[PDB]
């Protein structure tokens, strides 16, 4: 019945959580911000078995509870760490070479400041104030206006614009690449028909000079998709060598057009077409193709979607249908139980 | 086949100053230009290649940027040894190499009063109007002329020739002075 | 190391022939092309012709197409530049540059190991000794002047002295001056015409 549902809450929250709590710490020891998550989640998960929250069917926990101190600590840590991660990602997207410039002991001080930032509203709110601890809706003096504003409005707004600018900057980078390649593609195609309709060496040399200049420029520019790999990666060397032969075919076609004969220049330019479409065009056909490489978006989305409903029933009642009590622990326990699987899923 | 232009063809910077030289390529040219420093009476030496890199052995003070079809060369400091003529050259193919007009860098000095001497012709006609220890080059004598290279207190000495009175105008002179014989 | 040597530069009658040998020890002519860049006296550098001995693709500048005939021999590590129907506007200092081969780094490096460069001059006048004319003074600047000498090499040795660069005259000869800011004898050293006439300057 009610006791059975409450009894299994502590076992599900602790045993599942503590299994990944030590594992996350061990894995991190063997991602400075994630080290805080493995640490912060472990503190209020270790003290959860002390009071299994099953003393409601023992009149215990007179000067202790999992609610006030531990949930305030957890919410503050999660919000501060999510804001820090979002700000770091936004800075990295928006040229972090000025804000940080790879200056991540400086990040250790900020990492340890999450508890310091937590120790201004989470632990500082250590008081009963008619909380659970074993008229309105708990709003006589504990209306949690600050808890809702800092817990929800501060974290959601900071995170929401942070990835919005991250995806916006990513689109502008990619956009600045497809247009340049398309421009270089357009001049290669446009100048090729003039050569195929050439009448004298006066123009077939001029057309090739423009096409050589475009190929050299396009080689420096990164491809639209299949990008972000290391410059010395075989695929990047495979792409770069694809233009070291295209220009080589330009030099051979232009050198034979410098002597004076032009009937041969089209044939050399023609054989440039058959190799430019078979390999270069196929490369860009699969190119011009979103989500971060990690599960940081997943953990942030899950937390804000499970703890916002926790505070939704906090002030929902106004001065009956009080179903937010049994689901109170379950909603938060799921997030703690979702912490190690998300970390495992991120590692894959 | 392309035209390459440099607007700052005469620079009068001083020691420790920064010099910016612009270079614009008429046709579409990729990052394929170069800059040479020609000391007087010597072969040019490569300074910057591919418009961004630096040659193996050049001081770090020389740097260049592209910023579109134009090109630019920036010098952080002007040591006394680094004072010569700088040429902007592009290279797209082997047969399409075009050199810039050339940028000359000289020594800055405050304006000075030119000294004018008129030399009576030799008995053995031709007179010469002499300018001695004057700066800068912006001085014209009015009645075939040749000025010396920058002397080593950074001053010039112009010399006119005629085959009578010679007068010299200069920013260092409040009014032109006329010498006659 | 890389080292380029030029020769064959000197006085040429307008319409004559010349041959400049770009000897290049160190590297091999097969490895790198050899471009000839000329610099007219008092003007900027100008491209003339190039040779690539690996295959052979000579292509001269527009103004000198046909007249010149560039060649290269790997057995002698040289890149000759035959001169034909030389004109009076082709006087310059001819440098011999180097350039890499596509692809890779050597191509992206432009003309880097320039040669010393040997000047070629064209004029219709012979070589005559300077006629030093004593120059009376007006401080009192003192000096002397020379006229009607050829070719370029000449120097004035005195006993703040200036020696302005030689300026070509409309008659095909040169003219140089000198002056010392004295608050004395004039010596002229003209090696081609071995004249050492002495001039006495006195107010």
């Amino acid at each position: 019945v009610t006791r059975i549902f409450l009894v299994v809450v502590y076992s599900i929250v602790c045993f599942l959580g503590i299994l990944g709590n030590g594992l996350v710490i061990i894995i991190a020891t063997f991602m400075v911000w994630f080290l805080n998550l493995a640490v912060a989640d472990f503190l209020f998960n270790v003290f959860l078995p002390i009071h299994i929250t099953y003393a409601a069917m023992v009149f215990g926990t007179a000067m202790c509870k999992i609610s006030n101190f531990l949930l305030i600590h957890n919410m503050f840590t999660s919000v501060f760490l999510l804001t820090i991660i979002s700000s770091d990602r936004c800075i990295s997207v928006l040229l972090p070479v000025w804000s940080q410039n790879h200056r991540s002991r400086l990040a250790y001080m900020a990492c340890m400041v999450i508890w310091v930032l937590a120790f201004f509203l989470s632990s500082p709110s250590l008081v009963f104030r008619d909380t659970a601890n074993l008229v309105g809706y708990s709003r006589h003096m504990v209306v949690t206006v600050t808890r809702f504003l800092c817990g929800f409005l501060v974290p959601v707004l900071i995170i929401t614009a942070c990835y919005l600018t991250i995806v916006c900057k990513l689109q502008r980078n990619a956009r600045r690449q497809l247009a340049d390649l398309e421009d270089n593609w357009e001049t290669l195609n446009d100048n090729l028909k003039v050569i195929e309709k050439a009448d004298n060496a006066a123009q077939v040399k001029d057309a090739l000079t423009k096409m050589r200049a475009a190929a050299l420029d396009a080689q420096k520019a990164t491809p639209p998709k299949l990008e972000d790999k290391s410059p010395d990666s075989p695929e990047m060397k495979d792409f770069r060598h694809g233009f070291d032969i295209l220009v080589g075919q330009i030099d051979d076609a232009l050198k034979l057009a410098n002597e004076g004969k032009v009937k041969e220049a089209q044939a050399a330019a023609e054989q440039l077409k058959t190799t430019r479409n078979a390999y270069i065009q196929k490369y860009l056909e699969r190119a011009r193709s979103k989500k971060p490489d990690k599960i940081i978006v997943t953990i942030i989305i899950t937390f804000f979607l499970c703890w916002c409903p926790y505070h939704t029933l906090n002030l929902l009642e106004l001065h009956v249908f009080s179903l937010g009590l049994p689901l109170a622990t379950a909603l938060a326990i799921a997030n703690s139980c979702m912490n190690p699987i998300l970390y495992v899923f991120m590692g894959q | 086949d392309i035209q390459m232009t440099q607007s700052p063809s005469s620079l009068s910077a001083s020691v420790g100053d920064r010099v910016t030289i612009t270079c614009r390529a008429s046709q579409s040219v990729s990052s394929a230009v170069a800059w040479y420093q020609q000391k007087p009476g010597k072969a040019p030496k490569l300074l910057i290649y591919s418009a961004s890199s630096l040659y193996s052995g050049v001081p770090s003070r020389f740097s260049g940027s592209r910023s579109g079809t134009d090109f630019t060369l920036t010098i952080s400091s002007l040591q006394p040894e680094d004072f010569a003529t700088y040429y902007c050259q592009q290279y797209l193919y082997y047969s399409l190499v075009t050199f810039g007009q050339g940028t000359k860098v000289e020594i800055k000095r405050t304006v000075a009063a030119p000294s004018v001497f008129i030399f009576p012709p030799s008995d053995s006609a031709s007179v010469v109007c002499l300018l001695n220890n004057f700066y800068p080059r912006e001085a014209k004598v009015q009645w075939q002329e040749s000025v010396t290279e920058q002397d080593s207190d950074s001053t010039y000495s112009l010399s006119s020739t005629l085959t009578y009175a010679c007068e010299v105008t200069h920013q260092g002179l409040s009014s032109p002075v006329t010498k006659s014989f | 190391e890389v080292q380029l040597v030029e020769s064959g530069g000197g006085l040429v009658q307008p319409g004559g022939s010349l041959r400049l040998s770009c000897a290049a020890s160190g590297f091999n002519v097969v490895d790198f092309s050899l471009h000839w860049v000329r610099q007219a006296p008092g003007k900027g550098l100008e491209w003339v012709a190039y040779i690539s001995s690996s295959s052979g693709s000579t292509s001269y500048a527009d103004s000198v197409k046909g007249r010149f005939t560039i060649s290269a021999d790997t057995s002698k590590n040289t890149a000759y530049l035959q001169m034909n129907s030389l004109r009076a506007e082709d006087t310059a200092v001819y440098y011999c540059a180097r350039w890499g081969y596509w692809p890779g780094e050597p191509w992206w490096k432009a003309f880097d190991y320039w040669g010393q460069g040997t000047l070629v001059t064209v004029s219709s006048a012979s070589t005559k000794g300077p006629s030093v004319f004593p120059l009376a003074p007006s401080t009192a600047a003192l000096g002397c002047l020379v006229k009607d000498y050829f070719p370029e090499p000449v120097t004035v040795s005195w006993n703040g002295v200036h020696t302005f660069p030689a300026v070509l005259q409309s008659s095909g000869l040169y003219s140089l001056s000198s002056v010392v800011t004295v608050p004395y004898i004039c010596n002229v050293n003209h090696k081609p015409s071995n004249t050492k006439v002495d001039k006495k300057v006195e107010p």
